[PDB]
DNA sequence: TTTTTTTTTTTTTT
């Protein structure tokens, strides 16, 4: 019944290494001692733990002995447990006071304050097994990748590292923290999810905390509390939505680069979850180096349908690196003193296309447009320059527009089909997937 | 299962005797660690079955016959052996070859006896049920009691042998009740797939239609093969599933849908040039009339039209490519169209571009939905996932699309056809997934005169049959007259009569090589001429006919570049441009 | 002990 076999991997000492990893360090006082505080100080939420300093810290833990067991490779080979352990010890050395906490001020801050004060005080009357550590956090943990120029220490192969295609993505990559690159598509809107989630009880009260594990769970009422229980008959209990905590969740698919792919083989988009402070980080149609923990989430179901179990998996967000993110009037002041603002900047329009600066000349009128006017009643007199092109076939006039919207403020580059009637007139185009009728 | 070990110690003798397999065995065992010295190898081995009759025929036959009783211990034997190999610093797999067989058969037929036996079965790949990774081994970590805990899950599709319904739940707090966390990044997941194969349509016996059957692809076999490819697929044909008799449902005759597990999946018709061959490729490459030569051999029956032939080979190279940095590409592949009175051999001419060309797929008019457009397989198929599937033009990526009656295609298709050529991609909004996927393709078609034989009499305007931007993207429009010369007609007759009554295969072996080695880039010598030529066109070709654009000049680039690959010159040269100046004259006159 | 499904093809129609 469930055979069990030893392996070189042991969490026991690694925990200790994590304690010495945080709050004890120099090269980057250290970053792990007072920034952790600044989280407990409530000026910051995201805990950014770099694979960089895991490497440099193993430079402190090896070279520079005494030698220590593997980290970044053990990390990216598992990727999930290291947020449940490396982060769990953070509770121990976190600064107490910390500074200027107040209470309310913040809503629910007094709730949890008086949660554990009414908890300990109602536990003080009974004494005259505790709210889980994940309940009080208010900080997310984000690992970031090591490319790296200092990964060249080197551990060589162990670096991924590479932003491989989803075609390159494999089944052995389950439970592996990796880099992936690709376009954002459909980017589900941010929604709360859940975390513990304390449901109150009716007669003698108390409380119980149902862990939030997986994607779904069974709700429960009965009575757990010994006093409402068995007398009489059972204390009723309901969920308290202000006793709940919600981790931030926005799931977004990321499509393949399309040049990563073999010539046939339609693009394969992959499923990703967002958690935490990194919410809102990703917007539609955006290429990014996205690193994250990739885990199976079966099933619901179906079930006996699948078989084999055929996981279907998903990705969770960890880190985001996005490609391509007065003294400004002074930056303008070589142009102000340049003279010939109108003809010169008219030459500056689409410098690629040769000839017909007479056309660019009017395009210049467009980029600025203006000024409108308001008649005082009022009804606007444009104010807006509607100028059209002509002649054919190619001319690469498309380039004139192509650069114009690329540069001109709030531009829309369109065509006949192209932007439709409903591509121009707000209607009720049923929303695909996430619903509905947006 | 003492006999299970008997198959192994029988085959154990086969280990190291003969040892000719251990070379590649060791090789895997080395190149893996050589990638481990870097700064990827599959675990499985091709075994020519041919050798095994030289040890045990008594073992031989059953390998095909009852592989469930034979292949898993020899499977174990590969692993056993390789494990006995160095060094300390996985279940593996097999393929074989054939050397067949009974068991030689095509997918058109199968069962009864053919079931439960190793078989090689070949053909068209469709529709490509798309990839999802699959669960196999479970693992968990107890605390504080620690240790390491695990399960092993087995689907009916895994291995061969029937086994108890393992699925499907995590062991989850095995006694004593200690918490057990999933080991992710530990426990095993092999990817799985099910890929049907349609028998070749042309080898179909009668009016009866093509029948595909599925074959499961585990581990490596996935992503090896796209739809539409000719593939010999070998493996063991499983009897799978309940007979409807598992339950009261359903009371009926029907049942036992079945497929083939494993094994090899070879593509067929790349290629293999050795040395002695490519030495001929280059020996011929030295000769300066070879362009015309290669052109003539294209159409064994067909009369002349050598300018069209040349044009075709010019499309057969691909004419390189150049991708801008941080900007849109300059299309290098060549798109042409044929037009003329019926019996020009235009369709039949397309059928030559059917075989030598190394893909792509040809179509008669219709066509659609959106051709290469996926048209959004709906809904799902399967497990709640809406899916796309390879369309014609997509399947044709980096290959030859050909069209019978491009004039007879819908006006609605034409939209995406513009999208096929300039934009050179595929935009999909339909349900749906918004992917823009590369449509880059070499495309040639044929259109008949809109009205009768007036192709020659009427102006090109109204003779187009497919205006307008469609005309721009075309590198060449070829008017071919059915016009009569009795002088010519004698010639027309005799070769046509000796019909029913310089080598092409090598031409494919050469073209393929000229693609990857090498791209010519450019020299200014072509440039110092074709410019003069283009302006010469604009100041002249408008005193004759139309059209003229910058694009038609960009074809001078592509044309010259095509012949540049034909010379196998490391660079573009002036005389190649002279080949272009040749081709466009006859293009418009 | 039950699970869960709207495009694409063709059609007849003002
Ligand atoms: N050298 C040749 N030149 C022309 N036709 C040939 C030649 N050799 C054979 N043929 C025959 O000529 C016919 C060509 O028909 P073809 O024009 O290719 O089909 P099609 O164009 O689709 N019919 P249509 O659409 O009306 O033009 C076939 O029957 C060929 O076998």
């Amino acid at each position: 019944a469930l055979p069990s076999i030893q392996l070189p991997v042991d969490y026991n000492n690694l925990f200790n290494e994590i304690t010495d990893f945080l709050v004890t360090f120099k090269q980057d006082g250290p970053k792990y001692m007072a920034m952790l505080q600044k989280v407990a100080n409530r000026e910051l939420n995201s805990v950014i733990i770099d694979l960089d300093d895991i490497l440099q810290y193993q430079n402190e833990k090896f070279l520079q002995g005494t030698q220590a067991d593997d980290l970044v490779s053990a990390i990216q080979q598992n990727a999930n447990h290291f947020t449940e352990l490396f982060c769990r010890a953070i509770d121990n050395n976190m600064p107490l006071p910390t500074k200027e906490i107040d209470y309310k001020d913040d809503v629910l801050d007094v709730i949890l304050n008086q949660r554990r004060l009414r908890n300990e005080r109602m536990l003080s009357d009974r004494t005259n097994e505790l709210f889980p550590p994940n309940l009080t956090r208010r900080y997310f943990l984000y690992f970031k990748p090591l490319s790296q120029n200092c990964a060249r220490r080197y551990r060589k192969k162990a670096i991924s590292s590479k932003p491989l295609s989803v075609r390159q993505i494999k089944g052995d990559f389950l439970g592996q923290l990796i880099t992936v690159r690709g376009i954002i598509t459909r980017v589900s809107d941010v929604k709360p999810a859940v975390e513990v989630i304390a449901y109150t009880c009716d007669q003698c009260g108390y409380e119980v905390f149902q862990e939030v594990n997986s994607r779904t769970f069974t709700p429960l009422s009965e009575c757990t509390s010994e006093e409402c229980s068995q007398n009489q008959t059972k204390g009723q209990l309901f969920m308290s939505t202000r006793a709940s905590k919600f981790s931030a969740f926005q799931e977004c698919k990321i499509q393949e680069l399309s040049q990563q792919v073999p010539v046939g083989h339609i693009p394969r988009s992959l499923n990703i979850h967002v958690n935490g402070t990194l919410v809102r980080s990703l917007s539609p149609g955006d290429i990014v180096d996205v690193t994250g923990i990739f885990l199976p989430a079966p099933y619901t179901g179906f079930k006996a349908l699948k078989a084999g179990l055929l996981t279907e998996t998903y990705l969770e967000a960890q880190f985001v690196r996005q490609h391509k993110k007065s003294d400004v009037e002074e930056r303008v002041m070589e142009l102000i003193t340049s003279g010939d603002v109108y003809n010169r900047l008219a030459k500056s329009i689409a410098p690629e296309i040769y000839g017909n600066l007479d056309v660019k000349k009017a395009l210049l009128l467009l980029l600025v447009g203006g000024v409108d006017k308001r008649v005082g009643d009022g009804m606007k007199i444009r104010g807006d320059i509607n100028v059209c092109l002509m002649g054919d076939p190619g001319v690469a006039k498309s380039q004139l527009l192509k650069a114009i919207c690329k540069i001109s403020p709030r531009g829309v580059y369109t065509t006949g089909k192209g932007s439709s009637g409903v591509g121009l007139t707000a209607a009720v185009m049923k929303d695909p997937v996430t619903d509905e009728m947006i | 299962d003492a006999v299970f070990g008997d198959r192994v110690r029988r085959f154990q003798e086969f280990l190291d005797t003969f040892t000719s397999y251990r070379d590649s065995v060791r090789s895997i065992q080395v190149y893996n660690s050589n990638n481990a010295a870097n700064y990827i190898l599959p675990h499985r081995i091709i075994i020519s079955l041919d050798d095994l009759r030289e040890f045990d025929r008594s073992f031989w036959s059953g390998i095909l016959v009852e592989p469930a009783y034979f292949i898993p211990p020899a499977e174990k034997a590969l692993t056993d052996l390789a494990d006995s190999m160095d060094d300390v610093p996985h279940p593996w797999k097999l393929s074989f070859k054939g050397s067949f067989g009974a068991h030689a058969l095509s997918p058109r037929t199968l069962t009864a006896q053919h079931l439960n036996k190793l078989v090689s079965v070949e053909g068209i790949v469709t529709k490509t049920s798309l990839v999802r990774p699959k669960l196999i081994r479970s693992v968990h970590y107890a605390a504080k009691t620690g240790r390491f805990h695990y399960r092993d899950y087995t689907d009916a599709t895994t291995t061969l042998t029937t086994r108890i319904p393992t699925p499907a739940i995590y062991p989850t707090e095995d006694t004593e009740g200690n918490k057990l966390t999933t080991e992710y990044g530990y426990s095993t997941f092999i990817d799985h797939q099910r890929i049907t194969v349609q028998e070749m349509p042309e080898m179909a016996p009668a009016g009866q239609l093509p029948r595909s059957i599925d074959v499961i692809l585990d581990d490596d076999l996935v992503d090896k093969t796209k739809p539409g490819d000719r593939v010999n697929v070998v493996g063991v044909f499983k009897s799978l599933g309940a007979g409807g008799m598992n339950q009261s449902n359903s009371n009926t005759l029907i049942g036992f849908k079945t497929l083939i597990l494993g094994n090899t999946v070879y593509p067929l018709h790349r290629q293999m040039l050795t040395d002695f061959d490519i030495r001929n490729i280059n020996k011929l490459s030295k000769k300066k009339d070879i362009f015309d030569i290669l052109s003539q051999s294209l159409a064994p029956s067909i009369y002349g039209h050598d300018h069209i032939k040349k044009a075709i080979l010019l499309m057969l190279m691909g004419g390189v490519e150049k991708n801008l940095e941080n900007g849109s590409h300059l299309r290098g592949d060549i798109n042409i169209l044929m037009v003329g009175d019926p019996s020009t051999a235009k369709s039949q001419l397309l059928r030559f571009v059917l075989n030598t060309a190394s893909l792509a797929i040809a179509t008669t008019g219709r066509g659609s939905s959106g051709v290469g457009l996926t048209a959004a397989v709906t809904t799902d198929r399967e497990t709640g996932e809406r899916r796309l599937e390879a369309g014609a033009m997509v399947l044709a990526d980096r290959g030859v699309v050909c069209i019978d009656e491009f004039d007879k295609m819908t006006d609605v298709d034409r939209v995406a056809i513009h999208e096929v050529m300039e934009q050179q991609t595929v935009t999909i909004a339909k349900a749906g997934i918004h992917t823009t996927l590369n449509a880059r393709c070499s495309v040639i078609a044929a259109a008949n005169p809109v009205f009768g034989q007036y192709d020659v009499n009427r102006d090109p305007h109204q003779n187009i049959a497919l205006p307008d931007s469609l005309l721009s993207r075309f590198d060449l429009l070829f008017v071919v007259t059915d016009d009569i010369n009795e002088i010519r007609d004698r010639s027309i007759s005799e070769h046509v009569l000796r019909t029913h009554r310089v080598t092409i295969p090598f031409l494919r072996k050469y073209v393929q090589y000229a693609k990857e080695r090498v791209i010519p880039q450019l020299t200014q010598e072509a440039i110092n001429v074709i410019v003069k030529n283009y302006t010469d066109l604009r100041n002249d070709d408008n005193t004759k006919k139309s059209p003229i654009t910058a694009r038609t000049l960009e074809t001078l680039i592509r044309l010259a570049t095509a012949h540049a690959k034909v010379r196998l010159s490391k660079t573009v040269n002036k005389v190649d441009a002279k080949v272009a100046a040749n081709l466009l004259r006859f293009a418009l006159l």
